[PDB]
């Protein structure tokens, strides 16, 4: 459960993560603006030509979408319910299924599978080193604030490394207190929050020994501070990273211009 | 203010968090996710500025390695750095007490999860504020007590571990 | 006894594992790394279940369709004490820490209490230790509780997974003859280990893997009677079986089999004579 | 002449009673693998945070440890920690990149080492341990020993003159701890280097130049292995299992078989066996 990186040799890999993960944000802003059948027209062939532009198959995505699709379904039906304007089916005492009810809620659904997939594809399409690499570079603009966000990258970068280990001292954990008679699962609502104590308590004594172990370990290197220090990973922009450029500008004129404002 | 030791120990507490997010309890018909005890650990230990500091670093961590299910929309990191900074206004330095474990549960349900967050999915899938309310209100009325039984004890946890002698502080 | 009926399991693998250990001895679990000794040994106490195939543990059948309820009665049976298993140390004291299994397999407090006890004295810990929280104490006194908190609703079949790594010589020797003891008063030890040495001084059968696949089943004596077929299998011998080794490439003729050190020295002695 | 200098150290380990370390005074002779042999309650677990800095001794006027010329004070520490090295027990409890190329980076990243020469220092020190193919491996996908490779490497690649191994091979399977020493021997033996060893190994302690003996804060005794070994009932009421030859030594001795300390390795006793079967 780890891993959701897929590989691929398509040019959405080789793509900068700094301009995918913006590519990312700016299509949430972009799908922000849409409000008429153009505008959700136009974001979702922009949106379906991303995700046909990866080149992953429908079951990634089918699996992206699968844990909440009763949430998006549930949400649907209720902009359905509310928003209900024009023709009549299947009238109730207050639930009105209607046309105006009908295109709203195919609207949210349209919103919900366009976040979805393009959410997706940053997940899927580029690797989670990377991920963090660019959200490095999206949080430098904080140094205006006088905020440490070398400290800040390594506090990240830390915590990425060392979640599959901690996972895995977790589910150790778990199976040790398993096996001299713990139950995760049963046992009612106190039984079952005394029972994360045999979980919880290890972890931390765990992680306590693991945080004093590194730092004693990173200062024996000669980590003095986030300040002074050269990079070993860099991201580097290419050509490629105009295409998501005039992607998003393209985007922007039509969702400007579609929209009924 | 922190030092290294305390900054690798933040992370240490946000990858906990991460792993708890991925992890639920309760039968096929109540899941309830594991967050909120990272969360509490984030308030308890290192107070409301860095459980604040925290909880953004494990939402971003978080949508790095399980994808960010919501999106990709820095809202939801506001309200994950906004929760644990609600535990440490109301748990940091404090001796451990029902009435202090009920009203952080609330203040971060109805600031969070029943009003933050739903004011979230209000603004990206353009439905009004009380659709979302009520497509979210029956797990945010029943969940908060819950996290009220499961952190109180996880609090007297995380108290017998500092302590202790593991606990340099 | 314990019998595996063409035992596999897949997703660090077992294939086709098919064995009988008899109740009363001390098993030793050897082979590689990554051999599949961690997979057989959750296989014990259906942590996991297998793919294919029969267990036939404590009274108990364990089928790829096993549930999940019934197997408190198994891990009251057969119990598993894993690698570093002072990590699961957490309750507020010690005594609270070695009896949260036995009230977890139903005894009363009474119960607990009293198996508790016995198991600290067993274990080696000083009685003044006791009602100390666990994260107080040394690493081999963290270790020993850990110890303690999985014999004390005294399991039938106990598997340990390098239990005394990381000891004291005398503390070390103190906990395998614990386990010694343990399987003497009537129970079965399987030892998961790395070192062989143990293997020589305390097994009684030992069961080698290699890539998950059962290659021998066997005493100590026949599974280390000829050093090619360790090293092809990934296998070390002990240091007194080398040592025969290098006395028989001298000349010395060697009388029996000299796997312990003791044995070794009693065979160069007569060897003399 | 002497690397390591450590003249009346105590450490008091930040409301404990007693001193973990009580005026303790040994000195590492320069390229010398030294081993400090112990309980695990000697002391010997507070020695490599001494020698880098991370550990101050208890009073300053009267303790004095110096390294390659360099005593420790408050600001000298980042001068030592660039002369010395230490690999600490846990293997990814000091694995702090995401990779094995950026673990080996991070010392180099710390001294502002332009790019394009960590790069090269970086995959000259990750092909000197064994790991050349496992350099965009995380460590979730390595062994205890490859882990050991790593912190190695990441420790060579910034060219100290001295190498702490702190335990560093007791979390180890039995064929990583020689995989280990070989790598280190290899190391040593061509970067011109200082191996000091705090370990409960006494393998790798039989394999040193010098052995430091440490029992309850103070140098118990001194010298060769050869002449540390031999005296069994010191490292007896110390706690300590003494190797292999030497304990085969004091069975035979015990079963009426003497034979002489200057038998220091396998083969060794396996001649002076053959001789006396020859007479």
């Amino acid at each position: 459960i780890i891993g959701r990186y897929l590989p691929g040799t398509t040019f959405v890999y080789r793509v900068d993560p700094r301009a995918k993960l913006l590519t990312t944000f700016y299509f949430i802003i972009m799908i922000f603006l849409a409000n008429n059948w153009v505008s959700y027209l136009v974001i979702s062939i922009f949106g379906l030509a991303y995700v046909f532009a990866t080149g992953l198959k429908a079951r990634v995505f089918w699996d992206g979408v699968k844990p909440m699709i009763w949430m998006i379904v549930f949400t649907s039906l209720l902009q359905t319910f509310f928003m209900a304007g024009g023709k009549v089916y299947w009238h109730w005492w207050i639930f009105t299924l209607s046309s105006e009810g009908l295109i709203n809620g195919l609207y949210v659904f349209i919103r919900f599978a366009m976040i979805i997939l393009v959410s997706t594809v940053m997940t899927v399409t580029t690797k989670p080193l990377e991920i963090a690499d660019a959200m490095e570079w999206m949080l430098t603009p904080l140094k205006l604030f006088k905020v440490n966000v070398g400290m800040i990258s390594l506090v990240i970068s830390i915590a990425l490394r060392f979640v599959p280990t901690l996972f895995d001292q977790t589910v150790k954990i778990m199976n040790a207190q398993r096996s001299r008679g713990a139950d995760f699962n049963d046992g009612g609502l106190v039984k079952r929050a005394k029972s994360v104590v045999p979980m919880l308590v290890p972890l931390f004594i765990d992680s306590l020994e693991v945080a004093l172990d590194l730092s004693t370990a990173m200062e024996s290197r000669g980590y003095k501070g986030s300040e002074g220090r050269t990079r070993y990973r860099i991201l580097e922009w290419s050509k490629v990273d105009l295409i998501p450029v005039a992607y998003c500008l393209l985007l922007t004129i039509l969702m400007i211009t579609t929209r009924k404002h | 203010k922190l030092e290294l030791r305390e900054l690798v120990l933040l992370a240490m507490v946000i990858a906990i968090k991460v792993i708890l997010g991925q992890f639920k309890v309760g039968n096929a018909t109540l899941q309830v996710g594991l967050g909120f005890i990272g969360s509490v650990m984030l308030g308890y230990l290192f107070g409301p500025w860095w459980g604040f500091a925290g909880g953004a670093l494990s939402d971003l961590v978080s949508s790095v390695i399980f994808g960010n299910l919501g999106g990709f929309f820095i809202g939801f990191t506001l309200t994950a750095a906004l929760g644990p900074m609600i535990y440490g206004f109301f748990l940091y330095k404090q001796p451990i007490q029902i009435w202090r474990v009920i009203a952080s549960v609330i203040c971060v349900t109805v600031i969070c999860n029943i009003g933050l967050n739903t004011l979230w999915v209000s603004m990206m899938y353009g439905i009004n504020f009380m659709v979302a309310l009520s497509s979210r209100i029956l797990k945010e009325m029943i969940t908060p007590w819950i996290q009220m039984v499961a952190v109180w004890f996880i609090l007297e946890g995380l108290s017998r571990v500092k302590l202790s002698r593991k606990f340099w502080s | 006894a314990i019998k595996f009926e063409n035992v596999s399991y897949v997703y660090i693998g077992l294939d086709q594992l098919n064995f009988s250990l008899e109740e009363g001895k001390f098993i030793a679990l050897v082979g590689h790394t990554g051999s599949g000794k961690s997979t057989l040994m959750q296989h014990f106490n259906a942590l996991l279940k297998p793919t294919s195939g029969k267990i036939e543990i404590a009274g108990y059948t364990i089928t790829p369709e096993t549930g999940n309820k019934g197997l408190k009665d198994l891990r009251r049976k057969v119990s598993l004490a894993f690698q570093f298993s002072e990590a699961q140390l957490f309750e507020n004291t010690v005594l609270k820490d070695v009896e949260y299994g036995p009230r977890n397999f139903g005894f009363s407090e009474d119960e607990a209490r009293e198996a508790a006890l016995k198991w600290l004295k067993k274990v080696g810990l000083k009685d003044d230790l006791i009602e100390h929280s666990p994260f107080d104490l040394s690493g081999g006194q963290m270790r020993r509780v850990a110890l303690a908190g999985v014999l004390a609703y005294e399991p039938e079949i106990i598997c340990l997974d390098e239990p005394a790594a990381g000891l004291d010589p005398m503390g070390r020797l103190e906990m395998m003859q614990l386990f010694k003891d343990y399987q003497a008063a009537g129970h079965t030890v399987i030892l998961v280990t790395h070192n062989m040495d143990d293997v020589a001084d305390y097994a009684d059968d030992v069961l080698a893997l290699e890539h998950g696949r059962l290659i021998k089943h066997a005493s100590p004596k026949e599974v280390f009677k000829d050093s090619e077929w360790l090293q092809k299998h990934h296998l070390a011998e002990p240091r007194s079986a080398r040592f025969a080794a290098k006395l028989e490439a001298a000349g010395l003729k060697l009388p029996g089999q000299p796997l312990t050190m003791p044995e070794l020295a009693d065979a160069i002695k007569q060897s003399l004579k | 002449g002497s690397d390591n200098i450590i003249s009346f150290d105590h450490v008091t380990f930040t409301d404990s009673p007693r001193p973990a370390l009580s005026d303790l005074s040994f000195a590492i002779e320069r390229g010398s693998w030294t081993a400090l042999i112990g309980h695990n309650g000697s002391g010997k677990s507070t020695v490599s945070k001494l020698i880098n800095g991370l550990l101050a001794p208890d009073d300053l006027d009267k303790s004095s440890i110096t390294v390659d010329g360099v005593k420790l004070g408050a600001d000298t520490v980042w001068e030592v920690r660039e002369k010395v090295g230490i690999v600490f027990q846990n293997p990814d409890n000091q694995f702090v990149g995401a990779t094995v190329s950026d673990d080996v980076a991070f010392g180099l990243e710390n001294r502002a080492v332009p790019r394009p020469e960590m790069l090269k220092i970086v995959a000259q020190a990750v092909a000197d341990v064994g790991m050349a193919d496992y350099a965009d491996s995380e460590p979730s996908n390595l062994s205890g020993g490859q882990k050991q490779r790593v912190a190695i490497a990441g420790i060579l690649a910034v060219k100290p003159q001295v190498i702490i191994l702190d335990e560093s091979t007791s979390m180890l399977d039995p064929e990583g701890k020689e995989q280990i020493l070989d790598l280190v021997r290899k190391i040593k033996e061509d970067n011109n280097l200082t191996v000091i060893s705090i370990t409960h190994d006494l393998e790798e302690a039989a394999g040193a130049d010098q052995v430091l003996v440490l029992d309850d804060g103070q140098l118990l005794d001194q010298g060769k292995p050869e002449e540390i070994f031999p005296k069994v009932e010191m490292l007896k009421r110390i706690g300590l299992d003494i190797p292999f030859v030497y304990r085969l030594k004091q069975l035979l001795k015990e079963r009426g078989i003497v034979l002489p300390d200057e038998i220091d390795d396998d083969e060794k006793l396996v001649q002076s066996l053959w001789q006396l079967n020859s007479k």
